[PDB]
């Protein structure tokens, strides 16, 4: 197999024309079981029971509804297009606004397959494991620390994360061990900002979010 | 003739049934009890029908000989069947597919056979 060949530089339009792509690709010269049998186990059978799979019904409902046309579309969430709001960036400090956790600021790690963002605070810093989160329901602060060459574990993905009394078990531990080890001393590289992960958000008889700058 | 004595029992008979915006029709061998030119078991000159046997034990499946049109004494050879649900089916099928006798109530047989084995096993509480 090969490329597109067809550099695309507008959705559903290509660069080069019809006959333009012609010549590129050479086509110039580029022209051109049911049922199974086996034994009885018995004399004076003939050993020939033909048995057949997909059998017959033996029950069929008084009345059954009409099939659907197609819809040439509606994809299944599994293989929806996850679209990032461009002001996630990895390591940028968001903020929870429905959850256990609503004020919370955190660190914006990975995001995951899902659409979920694989968040998380410091967990010596304001109690917040690592969690799944919706970007529809976070805030995001212009607050950015530099997360690059931070190893996140490979085993993290959405299945991990799925809800089966809960008991944090000793890989949630482990794996939460790992990655604020290595987390926390990008912290400590500016100042002030164990307070201000520290500290949960919240309106005052003041200022107004449509003035406020994040 | 079908089409002929259609036009006379379409509105008057003592069959039907008008009631809640709903018309049905309760001749012996009328598969779906409805009141419609098919699905008639005395104006035809071949008709299917399928009832629970006297007991509680499998179907009676009865078809419309076709010489005694006039004298319904004969007019109707009936036959039981009392074997698996699959069995039954299969058995049904083929008195109307492979004797091509009204191969339009094929799929309405089988329905309303299914609903009388139903009927027959045990309710659970």
């Amino acid at each position: 197999p090969h490329c597109s060949r067809n550099p695309v530089l507008v959705r559903g339009i290509g660069r080069y024309s019809r006959s333009a792509m012609y010549s590129r690709k050479a086509m110039y010269k580029r022209k051109y079981l049911a049922t199974v049998t086996k034994p009885v186990g018995g004399d004076k059978n003939g050993g020939t029971r033909v048995v057949k799979l997909r059998k017959m019904p033996r029950y069929y409902p008084t009345e059954d509804v009409p099939r659907k046309l197609l819809s040439h579309g509606k994809k299944p969430f599994s293989q929806h297009v996850r679209k990032l709001r461009a002001s996630i960036t990895p390591g940028t400090i968001l903020i929870i606004l429905t959850g256990r956790h609503r004020g919370k600021r955190v660190v914006f790690l990975k995001q995951l397959a899902s659409g979920l963002l694989l968040v998380t605070g410091p967990l010596v810093l304001n109690r917040v494991p690592l969690r799944r989160t919706h970007q529809k329901f976070v805030i995001a602060t212009s607050t950015k620390i530099d997360i690059s060459n931070v190893k996140i574990p490979k085993h993290l993905t959405d299945a991990y994360f799925k809800k089966k009394k809960y008991e944090i078990t000793e890989q949630r531990k482990i794996d939460q061990k790992a990655v604020d080890s290595q987390i926390l001393p990008k912290i400590k590289a500016i100042p002030q900002l164990q307070g201000y992960l520290r500290s949960v958000f919240a309106l005052t008889n003041g200022i107004y979010p449509h003035k406020l700058v994040f | 003739s079908a089409h002929l004595q259609w036009m006379v029992v379409r509105n008057c008979s003592s069959f039907l049934i008008k009631r809640n915006k709903q018309t049905y029709s309760t001749e012996p061998n009328n598969l779906k009890a409805r009141n419609s030119f098919r699905y008639n078991g005395l104006i035809h000159r071949k008709t299917v029908g399928v009832e629970p046997a006297a007991d509680g034990k499998g179907v009676v499946v009865v078809i419309k000989r076709r010489s005694g049109q006039r004298k319904p004494a004969t007019s109707y050879v009936r036959t039981t069947i009392n074997k698996n649900a699959r069995a039954t089916l299969s058995s049904i099928r083929h008195m109307i597919r492979k004797n091509k006798y009204r191969p339009d109530l094929r799929m309405a047989a089988i329905r309303r056979a299914s609903a009388i084995l139903r009927s027959q096993k045990p309710v659970m509480v």
